[PDB]
Order: C-alpha cells, then structure tokens, then sequence
C-alpha cells in the first residue's frame, strides 16, 4: 500500500510500549480486585435475605403474649481505610509498616444493621488488602512521598499476611452457563446461575420401569432429582401437541437408530400417565414428583418453573424451544 | 489446573499462555504462565441486550408455532435473546460498532456456520490479547493506547474470535 | 552498583572515564563512536562502558 | 423405524395388524382412527458394525488390517526381498490368484503369481 | 562452503523431504480396502488416490493402525537423507570428529543442527493434529485438522505426525516451535523414576539369598535347597565359590532397567521397560481378556510352488470370525400375509464375492448356528426356518436386481405366543447380526508375521512365517478341535 514498510515495522514498538505503560505487567490481579471491593461486596451482603428466629416449638402463640420475632436488614456497604490504634491516636498504615511489625495488613468493613422484635452501623470483619490498589495508601502519590518506604523494583499484587507475602494463582475451572456434552453416558448438563438449578438431559438405557426385555436408549432428564421423562416435560408446558413437538427437535438427519429411541422415549412417557389427555393432567405428575424428595422446594409448582427452571427466558411457552 | 491430556499443550492458547515455559517435575503441564500480551476480562456493568435490537436483530416468537425458516439463533452470554436475519451483515455491523467505542471492548463475539449460531460473551474470566486490524489501518511518541482503542485501529480479539480470522505473522512483511 | 575501576579481564583502568562518557553521550554521538574518542581498541574494555547499569542514581534517593 | 402423524389428532400412530381382514391398519393412541398402509414397510436401516464408538485412536482395535509381508521372493527389476502378498481377482476369473507388490522404495514393481 | 553450497544443500533437502513423503504415501496402499488397486488391471478412480495429498496426511493422524508403517517408512527413507553429512563439509569439522569416534552424539544429532529436524511423533494426544506444509497460510478452520476434523465423523482422538524442513540454524517457525513443544513434552516428566525402583526391590530377595556352596553347586539360604545343580559358567575356571552370585545377578537386571531407553513407541509397542516388567511378572495373572497363540507353518507345503503363501491364506480364511453385520446393507421388517412379521437382509453380490462366499451357503451356517442356539431367544418354538431368494418384491428399495435377499420366516406357534414388534426388534435382529458365518466364534483376529530368529526352533534352512492367532473353558484345549 501507500504506507511504508519501515513505518509499520516501528509502529509495533510504539504500540507495545504504550500497552506496557497503561495496563502494565499486572493487569489481572488489580483489575479483578478493584471490581470485587466495589461491586462484589454489594451483592454478597444483599443476596441472602434475612434471618428468622422463633423458638416456639410446642404451640404457636405469637398474638397471645406478643412473641418477639427477630429480623435483620443489611445494606450500605462501606470499606474503611487501613488504620491501627496507637496510644489513642490514628496514624497511617503502610505495607512496610506492617511487614516489619509482624502484623496483617487489613481494613474493616461496616454495614447498617437494623433489628425489629415488636409487632446501627455495626462491623462485620476485616479483609486483607492487596497493596497498590484502589483502597491502598500507595495510590495516586507523588514521586517524593513514595521514596520513604517503597522500592523501585516493587509492584502490587501481593497480600501482606503477618507471616510472609502471599500471592494468588489463577485457578482454572470449567465454563458455566453453557451446554456440556459428555461421553459415556451422553449427558447434556446446564450450569447454575442461582445456587442449584442444574439440568442434565441423559440418553441412556432404561433399567427402571422395564419388563426385563425392553432395555434401549431412552431420554431421561435429571431436574431437582425427579427422573421425569423428557416427553412428559414436553407436554407439561407450551406445545401440547405430539406432531408439533418434532419441529423443536428438527435437525434433518438420517433416521438409523435415533427415531427408535424417540419412539422408546414417547412409549415410556405414555406408560406411566396420559400425556395428551388434558392440560392439568401432565402437570400432576411433575407436581407429585417435586414433592417426592427428601428436601422439597416451595409447593407452588405453577411458579416453581420460573425461578428454578431456566433462570432466563421468562415466557412459559418460550422455555420449550430451549 | 486442579485435577489426561492436560499436561500437553493445545492450539487454543496461541499467544495467551506460554507453550515453552513449564516447570518440570510433578507439575509439568498443570502450572502454566501467561504471555506478555495477556489481560483478563471484566464483567460489563451496562446491559448490551437493548443495544442489539437496533442492529438487525428481531425478537423471537413465543406462540410455540411457526419455526425458523433458516434463521440463526443468537446466544447472548449463554441465554437466548432473539433471532437474526443473516449471520454475515449482522456480525460485521456489531464488530464495526464495537470499534467505535459504543459496545464494550471486552466482548468476544463469534459466528459459525456448522453449529448455526451466533455467540456473544460478556462475562468475566476470559483472557484477551491485542491484534491490529487491516481495514482501519489506513488512518496512519504520539500514540496512547486509548487513542488506538477508541478510533478502532486496534482491538482485543478474544479466544473464540481468533477462529474465524486470518492473522498475518509478519506485521510489515507477510 | 557503580562502574568498576579496572576491567575484569584485561586490567586497564576505566573507573575515571565514566563522567566523560556520559558527557559525550549527551551529544548526538553513537555508542559505538563514543568509545573511539576514549582510546579503546579492544572489545574487552568496551563492553564495560557499553553495558553497565547506573544503580547509584536509583539508590541515592533514600 | 417409521413414524406418521395423525390427521386432526397430532399423535404418533401404532403399527397394529387386523385379525380377520388381513390389512396393515395404522392406529393412533388418543383418536383411535384407522388408516391403511401405503408402503407396508415398518423398518429400514443401513445397519453397520458400530462396535467402536469414538475408539479409533484410543484403542488398539483395527477395522481394516494391514497386508502381510514375506521375504521368500525376489523381484525382477529391483532384485530385493520383503514383498507383500494378497488375493484378488483380475478382469473376471473363477477363484482368486496370488498377487505380489514390491514394498521396496523407488522400485514400483508388481507381478502376477 | 562460502557460496552456493548451502543453496545446493537446501535444494536437496527440499527434494529429499518431498520424496520421503511419496515413499510414506505408497505404504498406506497396503490396506485390505486397497486390494483392488494393486492388481494388474486398468482403473478409473486411480487419479483420486494420487492427487489427494492432504487426505493421505489426514488419514495418518486418526485411526492409529496404519501410522506404525508410516513412521518406519520415513525412518527408512531418512537414511538416504542423513548420508548427506559426508559429501558436504570437510573432514576437519569438529562435529564429524566427535560423531565418528562415538564420543558425544551421532549422525542423528548433526542433521538436526544443519539440514532438518525430521519427523515428530508422540505416544497419544487428543483433539488436535498437525497438517502438512506448516506455514502461516495453513491456519484455516475447515481445511486443517487443528481446529475442525472434517466436513461430511468421529475424530475425537488424534495421533499427531508432522515433518519440519527448517533446521536449528535457519530458525524455527512459531508453529514449528509448537510442534517441538508438543512432541518433546513426554521427556520432561519426572514421575517415572519410581518404576525402576519398585521393580528391583521386589526382584531383590528372589536371588539375594542364592549363594555358591563348597560342594560346587548353588544353594538357598533358607532351607538349604538346590536352585540348580551346576552354575552356567562359560569360563572353565571354578573360582566362583562362596560369593552371592544372585546378588550380582539382580543388580545385573537393575542396571538394564535404570538405564533403559524410555522413549516410548506411539501405540503398538508400549515401552522397553514395560516389556521387561511384563516378562518379569510371570505369575501375576491379571486376567484372561486377551490371549495370543502361535501357529507355525511347518508342514508338507514347501514341496509345492509358493506353498507357504497359499497355506497362510487358508488358516486366515478359516480362523477369522467374520460377523453377519459386515455383509448386510439393508434390513427391513416387511408385513406379509406363520407370523406376518418377516424380515429381509439384502446382500450385495460384490461384497459377498469378495469374501469368497455364496448365497446358497450363507443360509447353512445360519441354520447350523440357530439350531444349536435355540435357548437364548425369546420364544423358542417350532417353525423357525431361513430361506433364500433372488429378488425381494417390495417397495423399500428398487435400485437393481443384482442384490440377493434372504427372507427369514420368524418363529411361530399355534397357541398363546408373542409376535410383537418390540420382541422382534430387540433380541431377534441383534442375534442374526452377531452370529458368525465364517470361522470360529472366540477368535478375535489373526496376523501373518515374519521373524528371523523365532522361539521354538526347527532343530533340523531359512526363516519361516507363522500365524498369530488371538483368542478372547481353556485356551489351547478349544483352539485345537475347531
Ligand atoms: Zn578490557
Ligand atoms: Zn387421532
Ligand atoms: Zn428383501
């Protein structure tokens, strides 16, 4: 082109030097810790609700003698500066002041707690502070003030525990909110956005509910430990039609041994209840299968499929296509 | 790597981690170190859902009939949002609007014709690297990184975005 | 630390020709041409002046 | 291995057989309507072995084995041993005859019997 | 030299690394699916097997059973390439002095410095494989086995194999420095030194108590037992008396295990140390899963012309279990007014003529197997017969009349019995498609090897070729009367 070769040969040297000045050699330990103390603490104290205390274990008598119920309230998270008390005087607290003195560099947090029993600004704890951070004292300083207790070859990214300096290694884990295809067996998992809303569609043999001869590949889904058939979950909501339930599973492939497994999957679901009988007939089986566990959720099964099944797409008929 | 073939390298991390730096002994292959041009992503505070409907994407139906007549499904962060018309103009319009400092620059958008999908990831955990673009290269110690990022002569190509673009090794030779 | 007074192999004294090396490097001279004005013909006594870190200007601030 | 959809019913029919009148009558589960068979074929499959599912380079099984070698013959132009041998047909012959292919590099010779 | 001699060496390396690829491409035509190509006859699809160069490289990655003859062919075609280090360079070169004297290195550790590194193959990898012509332009998704397998497909596991033409002096590419990090990662682990440490610890006390007594024979220190009556000394001097000759024989095997060349072959051979441990572990009967036999071809066949090759192709045809699923191509349960649920098996004529079988003899081996196995089906009753026909009059397939069919009238009864589709589709169909039609039932596969110094010699010529039968009750008491 019209651009010279010697210009583009020297443009990368100016691009990388500008990259190493802005992001620096540590762009993962600080940009993920400044996000934690500014937004992570504002949801770990808010996504837990309240607490309920009621020691009436014989007969409920809340209205009779005004039994006090204990409730709490959280909010207004604020992080204080690292400060230590010395002869009734508040001074600064530098990392080299905590390294030599064999102390832990930390800062306390405080929320607003309000209780009501009839019918503030307490402390919770102290988290360790990473040096050269948004809340650390070695930030937006001058070149003459930093020459007191800081080295030129030292940078942030390490915590100051009382024993020694401890760092963090990037722990690699699996990808969430993605379809996980496994092998032996053929499970398609679905990771959780809430605490536990996993969805494991399994294609395996039907050892249960068999007459000791028909043992072929069937479609079973593991939703909240129910082992319900997939085809009855199809008629539980949305489509209400067997011929109109193949366009959601339309792939235009060769029919060799998968159509037989679909025939087995509809014949297993036809053998326990009546799928296409009525609207409130297929929901009765999942309503009695949710309650038939050791730890049941809230019994409103018409609304239980909104906050526990697919934390996502809000429409009930739109959940069948996924 | 808290744990097969994990001790052997993979062509996915081309420039992300080092395939030559590995501590020998018991941790040969599990403890890998990042490269020089390596930065992790951060979860975006703004909602990118409302900004996709004004770029050639329509909302999918909910009346459980009239299926897609060869329409690709868009995957916004693992969840469905709607259906697109074509996966050639829409993905290019989003990639041209990301360079104009409107969409968040830590977005890894990937198209594919095999799985018949469009994947858009905005979560935190992915690691990126900077790659210079050729189409905006005609815009010529006066080069800060924000001026390179905002005008669109430099972008952060993600991990899935590196599988549908040919990157020349020589910057001024190849 | 500071520039060594003698060369590590030859033995030629080079501790005094450090201020007059930075005084000639302040101009537009090349590093390969600033050593010819100090009468250094071998590459043993030139790698000391060419490759040496000045750590005392970083160590004198505190 | 076949499936049909019911008219104004939308269910999967069942391939049952009538007892008295010998005719393949298809019946659905809910509507219990009747329909004759226009194909008379309830199964179709391109059946293969399928004994190794994603176990090609992870298991020591072999779908197509290698051809054996012998070192008792000498080729004409190459004058070398270690030639392979098998049995095949050539342009129509009752039975199979022995073949030979010189496995030596840069030789390229193959003679019948 | 100064000029043009490096260019001649480069232009010769680039032509010797393009002929060693065509040598390896010739060896992949020794597959039994290519038996119709190596015959003396004109073909029409012969241009499709010589033009496809990326397909023959893609076939070397997956299905690691022909990739053991694609490494040994490159290792035999590279001997004419490693011999270029004697025409080039003077005799006063400091590498050829230390290589010819055997001090440090050999001729293999010089051609990687000067001309080319060679080939790179590992033991086992997964989901990625290196293509041919590894450059910057070969980084596309569908036409390379790194990202996507193919377009048409079970290719989840790969065994990589690549050849690099750049040496250690010209400079490696970023992909060629990645192949060299994938391949040389097996020699970086350190969790294998315990395996020659636990072997010689259990091998120790089995010989550490055997000494040499004053009677001229060895002994055992526990119960004064006799291991052998005479020590097997090659020298005629009887000076080994009183010393522990087993304690210097256990370390004699420990020294051959600590210095074992632990560079493993890819998938066929395991290790030179694991092959030593599997011989040393004699009584450790881990299981009877795979037992291999030996059938020496020592008979009267040598008097006739080409007797061994004709004798080793009848045992291979009589002791190889060929299932019925490898012959059929279309199964169809057809309603026909005996039970009205009969099934068909359309047999191709070429696929039956290639296996040396006939349509009139394929029903006899099925009847002789269904008669002796009438205790494993669902409804074992009368009237179970298999017939044969020449044209299946139906509406399923109408390709041609050159495919014979065998109608199978299923078992019926004039009483209360079952004739359901779920019974005829689950236990009857996988029984006929798994019954043998040629050979035995317990034999997995047979191989024809050729060894120069085999076990169990003739004891009164040349080197013989023998069969290698592999079984899956007894072992030799059931392979004999079959
Ligand atoms: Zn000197
Ligand atoms: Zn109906
Ligand atoms: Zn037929």
């Amino acid at each position: 082109s019209e651009l010279g070769e010697g210009f583009l040969q020297s443009f990368c040297k100016k691009a990388a030097t500008s990259f190493f000045d802005k992001y620096g050699l540590i762009s993962h330990q600080l940009n993920s810790y400044n996000y934690f103390i500014e937004h992570g603490l504002q949801n770990v104290f808010q996504s837990f609700g309240e607490m309920l205390v009621e020691p009436s274990f014989d007969v409920v008598k809340k209205k009779d003698n005004d039994w006090r119920y204990a409730t709490v309230k959280f909010g207004e998270v604020t992080v204080e500066k690292p400060t230590f008390f010395s002869d009734d005087k508040e001074l600064e607290f530098l990392p080299w002041h905590a390294r030599l003195q064999n102390m832990t560099y930390s800062a306390r947090i405080k929320v607003n707690v309000q209780v009501e029993v009839f019918k503030q600004d307490i402390l919770i704890g102290s988290i360790p502070v990473m040096v050269k951070s948004i809340l650390c004292k070695t930030s937006e300083k001058g070149k003459e003030n930093c020459k007191k207790g800081d080295c030129a070859f030292d940078q942030g990214g390490y915590f100051v525990i009382k024993g020694a300096e401890k760092v963090f290694i990037a722990q690699e884990q699996m990808c969430t909110k993605r379809l996980w295809i496994s092998n032996s067996p053929w499970t398609v998992s679905f990771r959780s956005e809430n605490k536990r809303n996993r969805f494991i569609v399994r294609l395996s043999e039907n050892e249960k509910a068999e007459d000791y001869k028909r043992r072929e590949k069937v479609l079973t889904v593991y939703f909240l430990s129910t082992e319900i058939p997939v085809w009855l979950l199809f008629f539980a909501l949305g489509v209400s039609s067997d011929k109109e339930a193949m366009d959601l599973i339309a792939f235009d492939g060769d029919d060799a041994s998968i159509t037989n497994s679909l025939i087995a999957s509809i014949h297993v679901a036809d053998a326990v209840c009546e799928a296409f009988r009525c609207g409130n007939n297929a929901l009765t089986y999942v309503e009695q299968q949710i309650k038939s566990t050791k730890f049941p959720p809230a019994e409103s099964v018409d609304e239980c499929l909104h906050l526990y099944l697919f934390p996502g797409l809000q429409s009930l008929k739109k959940k069948a296509r996924f | 790597q808290q744990v097969g073939d994990a001790r052997y390298p993979h062509p996915s991390h081309w420039g992300r981690v080092c395939f030559l730096s590995t501590p020998d002994g018991e941790n040969c292959g599990l403890v890998k170190n990042m490269s020089l041009l390596g930065l992790v992503s951060t979860q975006s505070l703004e909602s990118v859902v409302e900004k996709l409907f004004a770029c050639g994407m329509e909302e999918l139906m909910d009346d459980t009939c009239t299926p897609l007549f060869g329409k690709h499904k868009v995957l916004l962060n693992g969840d469905w949002v709607g259906l697109c018309a074509d996966s050639e103009s829409f993905v290019a319009e989003l990639k041209s609007r990301r360079r104009q400092s409107e969409l968040p620059r830590e977005m890894e958008i990937k198209r594919d014709k095999d799985d018949n999908e469009v994947r858009i990831f905005t979560d935190a955990g992915r690691l990126l690297r900077p790659l210079l673009v050729v189409e905006n290269l005609q815009k010529l110690s006066q080069y800060p990184f924000d001026h390179l990022l905002d005008h669109g002569i430099l972008e952060l190509i993600g991990i899935e975005e590196e599988e549908d673009c040919n990157t020349a090794w020589g910057i001024k030779q190849l | 630390m500071i520039i060594p007074v003698r060369c590590f192999t030859c033995g030629k004294v080079i501790g005094n020709k450090w201020d007059q090396y930075l005084d000639l490097l302040q101009l537009d001279y090349t590093e390969g041409d600033a050593l010819d004005a100090l009468q250094l013909v071998r590459y043993c006594c030139r790698r000391m002046l060419m490759t040496h870190v000045d750590l005392i200007e970083k160590l004198l601030n505190y | 291995s076949t499936m049909k959809f019911c008219r104004e019913c939308n269910n999967i029919l069942y391939p049952k057989e009538d007892k008295e009148q010998k005719i393949l009558l298809y019946a659905c589960r809910n509507c219990d309507h009747q329909e004759v068979a226009d194909n008379s074929c309830v199964y179709r499959n391109e059946v293969h072995h399928s004994v190794s599912e994603r176990t090609q380079i992870l298991t020591d099984v072999a779908s197509d084995p290698t051809l054996p070698r012998t070192k008792a013959v000498r080729c004409s132009k190459c004058q070398h041993r270690e030639a392979v041998f098998f049995q095949a047909t050539a342009r129509g012959e009752e039975g199979m005859t022995l073949f030979f292919v010189c496995c030596n590099p840069n030789c390229g010779h193959r003679w019948r019997e | 030299s100064d000029l043009q001699s490096r260019k001649n060496l480069t232009e010769e390396i680039s032509y010797g690394l393009r002929e060693a690829e065509q040598v390896c491409n010739k060896q992949q035509l020794m597959v039994e699916s290519w038996r119709d190509f190596l015959a003396v006859n004109g073909e029409d699809k012969e241009e499709d097997s010589v033009s496809d160069l990326a397909r023959f490289c893609y076939e070397r990655q997956k299905s690691a059973t022909l990739s053991e003859l694609a490494v040994s062919a490159f290792k035999d075609a590279y001997r004419d390439v490693q011999a270029l280090a004697y025409r080039y360079g003077d005799q006063s070169n400091s590498f050829l002095i230390m290589s010819k004297a055997g001090s440090k290195g050999n001729i293999g550790k010089l051609v990687q410095h000067s001309m080319c590194i060679g080939l790179q193959n590992s033991a086992v990898s997964l989901s990625f494989g290196f293509p041919r012509e590894l450059t910057c332009a070969a980084w596309n998704d569908p036409n390379s086995p790194l990202r996507g397998a193919k377009g048409k497909t079970t290719t989840e596991s790969y065994v990589p194999y690549g050849v690099i033409e750049n040496s250690f002096l010209t400079g490696l590419n970023p992909l060629e420095s990645f192949v060299h990090s994938v391949t040389s990662r097996d020699s970086s682990f350190s969790g294998n030194a315990d395996l020659p440490g636990t072997l010689s610890r259990r091998l120790m006390f089995f010989m550490r108590d055997i000494y040499a007594a004053y009677d001229g024979t060895v002994r055992n220190s526990f119960g004064n037992q006799l291991v052998q009556f005479t020590y097997e000394t090659d020298g005629p001097v009887e000076d080994i008396t009183g010393e522990a000759l087993g304690s210097l024989s256990a370390c004699a095997l420990s020294e051959a295990a600590y210095s074992a060349l632990d560079q493993p072959i890819s998938l066929l051979e395991t290790s030179p140390l694991l092959n030593l441990k599997n011989v040393l572990e004699c009584g450790s009967k881990k299981g009877q899963r795979e037992q291999t036999m030996s059938l020496y071809l020592s008979e009267y066949l040598s008097k006739k012309k080409h007797g061994f090759e004709y004798g080793s192709l009848e045992i291979k045809n009589h002791l190889e279990k060929l299932s019925f699923s490898e012959i059929v191509s279309t199964s169809m349960i057809i309603f026909s007014p005996l039970s009205p649920w009969v099934c068909h098996f359309h047999i191709s004529e070429k696929v039956l003529k290639r296996k040396q079988l006939s349509a009139e003899s394929v029903v006899s081996s099925l009847n002789e197997q269904y008669k002796s196995r009438n205790r494993e089906l669902k409804l074992d009753i009368v009237d179970l017969d298999i017939q044969n026909t020449n044209h299946c009059s139906s509406d399923d397939q109408a390709m041609k009349d050159d495919n014979v069919c065998i109608t199978v009238t299923v078992v019926e009864a004039s009483k209360h019995s079952v004739l359901e589709l779920d019974a005829i589709r689950l236990v009857l169909i996988p029984f006929l498609l798994d019954s043998p039609v040629k050979g035995d039932q317990g034999i997995k596969k047979v191989n024809i090897l050729w060894t120069d110094r085999p076990k169990a010699p003739k004891r009164n010529l040349k080197v013989t070729m023998y069969g290698d039968r592999g079984k899956r009750t007894a072992l030799l008491e059931t392979c004999l009367p079959i």
